[PDB]
Order: structure tokens, then C-alpha cells, then sequence
RNA sequence: CAGGCGGUAGGGGAGCGUUCCCGAUGCCGAUGAAGGCCGACCCGCGAGGGCGGCUGGAGGUAAGGGAAGUGCGAAUGCCG
RNA sequence: GAGUGAGGGCGCGAGCGAUAACGUCCGCGUCCGAGCGCGGGAACAACCGAGACCGCCAGCUAAGGCCCCCAAGUCUGGGCU
RNA sequence: CAGUACCGUGAGGGAAAGGUGAAAAGAACCCCGGGAGGGGAGUGAAAUAGAGCCUGAAACCGUGGGCUUACAAGCAGUCACGGCCCCGCAAGGGGUUGUGGCGUGCCUAUUGAAGCAUGAGCCGGCGACUCACGGUCGUGGGCGAGCUUAAGCCGUUGAG
């Protein structure tokens, strides 16, 4: 019984290949060079998994902070409006209701607020 | 090899290291022990060369067993005619079977036996037998005591 | 002295863009179609100044 | 449709290059012209080059003069030979030739 | 007009009756009209109220037409020789329709 | 799938400024202002905004006790010598080019912290040339 | 259903991918084995496995498990 | 059936040393190493918290934070800088 | 057509280098023409079939295409809304990237790494504990106070 080597390695390295393909220097045409950014571009690609979301939470954030401070009431205390009030929603990404249709936020100052009295 | 013995420098060298020129490296150098015509020699006996197609066979009759032990089909010596007894018996190239003949009779006749057996001497084939099924035998005495 | 690993094809046509051919020159010519170069000798035209090839 | 070859050299395949790119675009006129009459080497092949391109793809093929554009070419490279170069104490100073190659073409206007 | 609630760790909303993904969720395929509770509804033509909660004594008509699939996802350790993958990933993902309240 | 993409701005406009703006500490809050404060459609990637100036700004609010007791240098030396200044001096150079340091100090960076910027007429006016509006808010 | 889950060496569970065996006077196979370029569907957590297209030019080995000069980025390694 | 003593940072008891060193010997505690994957730490494994597969345009809080370059009152005082 | 080229002084030492096709049928002829090396045609099942011709990948090659770019800072890739050319009625699927965010790699050593501490030409391709025998704990087993025969001899295509 005889065995060597052959196609099988080249294979292995090939995935990475066509995963490679948009990359700059040797990261778009090498075995170990693109190897080692599935490293960096697929821990980041992943990884960058918590900071995509990281990303798009925190930006509803402010835009809501922004003109909430129009009608006058700040976050912080202003979720407090929200608690004194008798429930506790809107993913401040629904929040959007200011992007398209805000005077529905309106109403939810003299909502939140008037908890206080 | 008995290789050219010793060879290059050291320190500096080829950058490369080595001393040995047995150079286990290229596709004509040593390696390792893969095979050894020591295809090793290990066995058992008849205290189970027995046991085995006793459970198999017995199955193997609700199959369709049978084996008169001894039966003729005519010249012994021209093959058409053992098979005249083929089907004047029962049997037809599909579900395989074999048999034990210890006569150099229908041996020196049985000649090219596909799909069945032509056995004659002893030596026992069962997995053949898998491929098959039915059978005939040589007096229980021929198989042993 | 002495460097250490390999040449980036990147800079490869960067520094060598200035080596786009500049090509040479010419104009027209008299009697038949040589039309030589800012002075010289053609037998396509010939001429009719000092005497070289043929003319027609 | 107004073709030919540029294969089986003995020299470099980078100094041609620019040679087309300076000669691409244009016209039959322009090409065979200019560059003819352009020194530093080149000239004296790409020259009976376009004369056996455009004289049968004029022949068996049918073209016309004058209206051949000029399409362009291809800036590639070919084989070696090889031979080694002496030096202090006898070391490694080695190498050989690298041959060129390319391609002709233009069209019917 | 829009409407809002949600649907385990993820608040949604909507218009009339589309609808893309969401995880998995038990009911066999698109043959029954689930829905759960609720929140505020859409401050415009019809509306301008909200409240503690507001789901008290009202739903919301989600329509089914099943079509959960699988995905696909792909991951991998990464670090110093301490990248054992071998691993990618799916993810669930059901595909129905809505309607309203 | 929210987005909040309206598909472009188009910035504000705005003017203010007298011998009573508390020059820098106005600053931070202030291009704060401009980049898109009150821009709902804000996303942090596009640069929206608005377009403001400060007239009569020469002297503007004299802070406090910086004069004299502030060095703005950053202009690092070359063959072993930069700048320096304090503040009865460049209170005096380009009283709008001041204030422009100030906030200098920290400000933003980048494509964006740069476009941002463009927009940023001061001085001692009043009266913003080449405008085109000015909501000027106290 | 509580629980467990980072985790170098080490020490378990399998599985996977990788060349001869019978099966091979069984079976695909030139409306293609085999190489491949491509595949942005399906199946595989993975191992991979597919799975079908176009170039491709003569064979393959079923389920199964029975044998293992492989499961090789590299060592300024051998070589081209 | 295998690692095994070439550990060290911190802190404390304590001997060294010119309360000399991100040092030495131990003890021990420690966590890094082996947790260079979190976070703070301005950037910096060993100092505080906090110990890890999905999806997240999900929420609550501890370390730890609310003018800027990025998150949340230039809050309230009430003084004292 | 190697123990040759070759390197040696002796001894010595040692290379590379198989593959058109069923049949050479091996290129007729005529315009480029320095012979060279071209185009047609023909044979030709097949010239991505013709002589470093089998099939022909890979490092290294641009023709030529498409997406990018001259305020600009970076292990570079990623994740994000956006825009920017193929394909899907639609759903979208795309390719690229702007900026914004985000980003200390990789293989070997150790209280201690990313690190100018080593190695890393580059791609391919070759590469490393079986196995003999021998010792000795487990595992499906059978026999089981009982439980196991070498070296031969007939015989074995084979097997026995």
C-alpha cells in the first residue's frame, strides 16, 4: 500500500481564495496572507457583529435627544416620564416616529411629564 | 543508498542545515517504515473454523439450502449438461449457491463456474457464500467427522 | 548595502508612467510623397536642393 | 478582420509596451508611418509585423487601407535563454533572456 | 395608518399586511391568525393615545401563510493558532403575513 | 429597517455674537450646533447642519483671566524653534482668526469634522457678507 | 427541567475529509470517469457534502465496511 | 494517563537591599501566564468591576459615567477653589 | 544513447531528460518574406489537434473591459446607512466604496508579546514515530479449570 499528497492542501487553501476576492496586496492572492485575515476581516466581520449593533443603537440615541430638547424635556429623567407614567417601550429605534410623523412624539411629552404632578 | 558519506559545511552552509546525506527530503531519499514484506502472520483454528457457518448456513435454510450430498447430471466432464441438472433441479443464474465435490470428476468438468461454486478439494469459502445462497455437499463426513 | 524582501507591482506602473512613448515627428515634402523629417534624404520625394536619391 | 501575430522573440517585452500604447487608437496611416520612422529598436520588426497582418486579412479576408483602424495590441512577454555571469571568486552572478510577445490588430474602419 | 408591539425581544410595527422575518415560533404553517398584545397605535388619522401599556383588552390580527427557512451564518475562533473553527452557522427565520389589530 | 435616509439636507443658516460670547467655552456646544444638532434626518454619516457666522465678534466676550494666561502654540519647530503667544496678543491678531483657535483646540477631524467646518464666518461686523439667511438666535 | 460552555500542554467523544479490498463475469460511464473554470440552490456547525452548468478527454468503482508511505502554509528545508 | 520545578505583576506578614528596583528568597493571597477575548483605565495581561455559541435597528443594573473630539442635567443646592 | 553533461587530481563523484494520433496521414500550394518566424487551404472525428504538439492548473503577463483615484495617516480588513455599472416583475440578488465608525497581523519563546529578538523569495509541488519481533492495562468473543501446539508431511490456482 502506497499514499502522498497530491490536490488535497491547495483545496483547503482555495476556500480562502474565493473568500479573498476584493482584498488589496497579498490578502486577495496568498494561502497564509489571506488566511491570516480571516483572522482580521473574519473576526471583524463577526466581531464587528457587536459593533454593528453597537452602531445603529447609540445613533438613535442623540436625533431623539436632538429635537426632544425642541419641545424641551432631555432624556435621562426624561425615561422617567416614560416609568412614573404605567408602562415602558418603544426601542428607541422605533423612536423614528420623529423621522416621518414627530408631532406623535408631541402628545409623549405631555405623556411622560405630566407623571410629576 | 551507502550515500557519498558526510558532505557540506556547517555554521554558514547553504544557509540550510544538514550533514547526513541520506537527505530524507526529495522524492528518492529515506523516509520512514510504511509497509515491511512483513505483512504479518496472524490466525486462528478450527475450534471456530466450525461454529461459524453452522448459525449461517441454518439461516441461510430458510433460504433454500438443500445438497444431495452426491448427485449426478451426466458426463461429469462437459459442462452444458451439469446444468441440464441445473434446471432439472431447480436452479438458474440470480440468487448464487455453491458445493463441495471432492472428485477431480466434475472438477476437471465444473470449469468456469460463475454465479456458483466448483469446489471439489477443501479449503471452505462461506463469504463467496454471502454473494450466493443455496448449496450442496460432499456426505456430512467430506465437510468433517 | 542590502535590502530584505520583495518588489511591489503597485509602484510597478506608478514611477513608469513618464515612459509613455513620446513619440518623434515629421511633416510633408515636394514633388512625390516623402514626406521626410526636419531635414533629411528620401527617394519617396526626392527633393531639389543639393542631390541625394531620385525625384520625379 | 484585420489581424496578424507578435510571438517567438529575443528580447524585452516591457520596452515594447509603451511602442503600442504610443501606436494604439489610431489608424493604419498613423502607426505604420510615425513609429517606421522612430529609432530605438522596435521599429525594424513591428514593421514587417502590420505588412503580412493586413496584407492577407486584405487577401483572404477582404479589407481596405486607409480605413483600418488602428485596435490595438498585447503587452505580454515569452521563454528565455539561459547563461551564467563570472565574477569575484567565482560566484553566483546568473540569468538568461527573456524572449517577447503581443498581439496585432485592427479593422475594417 | 401604523400600529406597535412587539414579539419576544423585538419590537415591531407596521401598516396593513406585510411581513418578512422574526425567528421561529410554534403553530404548524400558515393556517391560523395569531396575534398578542399591544402598546399605542399611530398618533395621525386615527389616534393620539397610548398610556399604561394600552394591550389591556385588545390584540392585534397577525396573519400566518408560514414559510420559515433556514439560513446560513459562519464563524471561526481567531486569535494566535486558536482560531478552531471548523464551524459556520444557520439561524432560524419564518416567512408570513400580517393584517392589523 | 428603519433607515431615516430623507435623501439629503441641505443645511441651515443662522447669525449672532457681541462684546458678551464667552469665547471656546460657547465653542464645544457650538459646532455641536452645526454638523446637524436640530438635523433629525441626521445621520451621522452625511454632513447636514447648518451655515452660521459671529459679527462684532474682536474682542467678543474677553472670557476671563486666559489673557496673558494662555499660550496657543502647536506650531512645532523644525530645526529647533516654533511659536508661542499669549493672549494680549492674539486677541489683537485677527481677533476672528482667535476665536478661531479657541475651539481649534479640540473641534472635531475628519472628511466630515473638515466640510463641517467650510461654513464658519466670524469676525467684527456686524453684517455677514455673501449671505443668503440668517436666523440668528440669542 | 434545571444545569455546563473561554479556556496552552494533557486527557476523552466521535464523527469528516484523504490512496488499495471484495463487492467488480453487480452497478454510472462518452445525454462523459476523470482535471477543471463557475455556481451567489440544497445538504452539511464543521470535516466538508454536495448539487447542477460551460471548457474537459478515457474509464470507474455501490451500501458497506477491510487496509492506512496523507490529512502538511512554512524548519533562512528539497526541488522545480 | 499525561504537565510538571526558567514563573511574575500586585497586596499583605516578613527576613535582603542605602522602607533602593517594573528586583532577591519565601510564605501566603492573587489574578495574568493560561482569561494579550471584556470594560475602566487616555493609548499599555497581571489595579476595580466582569469571567465568553444564535439573531437583536432587545431591554434592567454592578466597574464605571452625563462641555468637546462620542452617550445621558455646564442639575440642585449649600457652602468652601 | 548516464553511470553521460558535468564537476576531479587521484580517488571522487554524480544530472536533467516518458507520453501527437485510431492512422504523420507530419503541411499542398499561393500574397508577408532574411533563412527565421505569417495567413489562407487541405488532411484532418479532433489544429484551444502539428512537432519543449497529450490534457494542462499555479508564481510570474497585459490586450483589452468594467468598479476606484491626486488633503492626504494606513496589517487595511471588518462591520454600517449611502451612493455608484450585470442579473430578478417584483422580493431583491450583485460587484465597489464614500465616510463614518472599527482594526497591533502570521509561523517558532516564555513572569512577559503585535513588536526592528528568528524564519518567512515567491507559487506549486516532497516532507517526518509504522513495524518487526519482543514486554504489557482495555475491548465484541469463544472455550471457559480448564483454557492454547511450533518446525515439518499430504495437500493449497487457490485453501487446506
Amino acid at each position: 500500500p502506497r499514499a502522498k499528497t497530491g490536490v488535497v492542501r491547495r483545496r483547503k487553501h482555495k476556500k480562502i481564495l474565493k473568500l479573498a476576492k476584493g482584498y488589496w496586496g497579498l490578502r486577495s492572492k496568498s494561502f497564509r496572507k489571506a488566511r491570516e485575515t480571516l483572522f482580521a476581516a473574519g473576526n471583524y466581520a463577526y466581531a464587528h457583529r457587536k459593533r454593528r449593533k453597537r452602531d445603529f443603537r447609540r445613533l438613535w440615541i442623540v436625533r431623539i435627544n436632538a429635537a426632544c430638547r425642541q419641545h424641551g424635556l432631555n432624556y435621562s429623567t426624561f425615561i422617567h416620564g416614560l416609568k412614573k407614567a404605567g408602562i415602558e417601550v418603544d426601542r428607541k429605534n422605533l423612536a423614528d416616529l420623529a423621522v416621518r410623523e414627530p408631532q406623535v412624539f408631541a402628545e409623549l411629552v405631555e405623556r411622560a411629564k405630566a407623571a410629576q404632578g | 543508498a551507502y550515500s557519498g558519506r558526510k558532505i557540506w559545511p556547517q555554521k554558514h552552509t547553504g544557509r540550510a542545515r544538514h550533514g547526513d546525506i541520506g537527505a530524507p527530503i526529495f522524492v528518492g531519499g529515506g523516509v520512514v517504515f510504511g509497509p515491511k514484506p512483513r505483512d504479518y502472520s496472524y490466525t486462528l483454528p478450527k475450534k471456530v473454523r466450525k461454529k461459524g457457518l453452522a448459525m449461517a448456513v441454518a439461516d441461510r435454510a430458510r433460504e433454500g439450502k438443500l445438497l444431495l450430498v452426491e448427485a449426478f447430471a451426466g458426463v461429469n466432464g462437459k459442462t452444458k449438461e451439469f446444468l441440464a441438472w441445473a434446471k432439472e433441479a431447480g436452479l438458474d443464474g440470480s440468487e448464487s449457491v455453491l458445493l463441495v465435490t471432492g472428485n477431480e470428476l466434475v472438477r476437471r468438468a465444473a470449469r468456469n463456474l460463475p454465479w456458483v461454486v466448483t469446489l471439489a478439494p477443501e479449503g471452505l469459502n462461506v463469504y463467496d457464500i454471502v454473494r450466493t445462497e443455496r448449496l450442496v455437499m460432499d456426505l456430512d463426513a467430506w465437510e468433517v467427522f | 548595502p542590502v535590502p530584505k524582501k520583495k518588489t511591489s507591482k503597485a509602484r510597478r506602473d506608478a514611477r513608469r508612467s513618464h515612459h509613455a512613448l513620446t513619440p518623434p515627428i515629421l511633416v510633408p515634402c515636394p514633388e512625390c510623397k516623402a514626406m521626410k523629417p526636419p531635414h533629411t534624404v528620401c527617394p519617396e520625394c526626392g527633393y531639389y536642393a543639393g542631390r541625394k536619391v531620385l525625384e520625379v | 478582420e484585420a489581424k496578424a501575430i507578435a510571438r517567438y522573440v529575443r528580447i524585452s517585452p516591457r520596452k515594447v509596451r509603451l511602442v503600442v500604447d504610443l501606436i494604439r487608437g489610431k489608424s493604419l496611416e498613423e502607426a505604420r508611418n510615425i513609429l517606421r520612422y522612430t529609432n530605438k529598436r522596435g521599429a525594424y520588426f513591428v514593421a514587417k509585423v502590420l505588412e503580412s497582418a493586413a496584407a492577407n486579412a486584405v487577401n483572404n479576408h477582404d479589407m481596405l487601407e486607409d480605413r483600418l483602424y488602428v485596435k490595438a495590441a498585447y503587452v505580454d512577454e515569452g521563454p528565455a535563454l539561459k547563461r551564467v555571469l563570472p565574477r569575484a571568486r567565482g560566484r553566483a552572478d546568473i540569468i538568461k533572456k527573456r524572449t517577447s510577445h503581443i498581439t496585432v490588430i485592427l479593422g475594417e474602419k | 395608518m401604523f400600529a406597535i408591539v412587539k414579539t419576544g425581544g423585538k419590537q415591531y410595527r407596521v401598516e396593513p399586511g406585510l411581513k418578512l422575518r422574526v425567528e421561529k415560533l410554534d403553530a404548524e404553517p400558515g393556517a391560523t391568525v395569531e396575534l398578542p398584545v399591544l402598546l399605542l397605535g399611530g398618533e395621525k388619522t386615527v389616534v393620539g393615545t397610548p398610556v399604561v401599556e394600552g394591550a389591556s383588552v385588545v390584540a392585534e390580527v397577525l396573519g400566518h401563510g408560514r414559510g420559515k427557512k433556514i439560513l446560513v451564518s459562519k464563524f471561526k475562533a481567531k486569535v494566535q493558532y486558536r482560531r478552531k473553527k471548523g464551524h459556520r452557522q444557520p439561524y432560524t427565520e419564518l416567512l408570513i403575513k400580517e393584517i392589523r389589530g | 429597517v428603519k433607515t431615516y435616509v430623507p435623501k439629503q439636507v441641505e443645511p441651515r443658516w443662522v447669525l449672532i455674537d457681541a462684546e458678551g460670547k464667552t469665547l471656546g467655552r460657547l465653542a464645544t456646544k457650538i459646532a455641536t450646533l452645526l454638523r446637524g444638532k436640530h438635523r433629525p434626518d441626521w445621520t451621522p454619516n452625511v454632513a447636514m447642519g447648518d451655515f452660521v457666522v459671529v459679527v462684532n465678534a474682536d474682542k467678543i466676550r474677553v472670557t476671563g483671566k486666559k489673557l496673558e494666561q494662555k499660550i496657543y502654540t502647536r506650531y512645532s519647530g523644525y530645526p529647533g524653534g516654533l511659536k508661542k503667544i499669549p493672549l494680549e496678543k492674539m486677541l489683537a491678531t485677527h481677533p476672528e482668526r482667535v476665536l478661531e483657535h479657541a475651539v481649534k483646540g479640540m473641534l472635531p477631524k475628519g472628511p466630515l469634522g473638515r466640510r463641517l467646518f467650510k461654513r464658519l464666518k466670524v469676525y467684527a461686523g456686524p453684517d455677514h457678507p455673501h449671505q443668503a439667511q440668517r436666523p440668528e438666535k440669542l
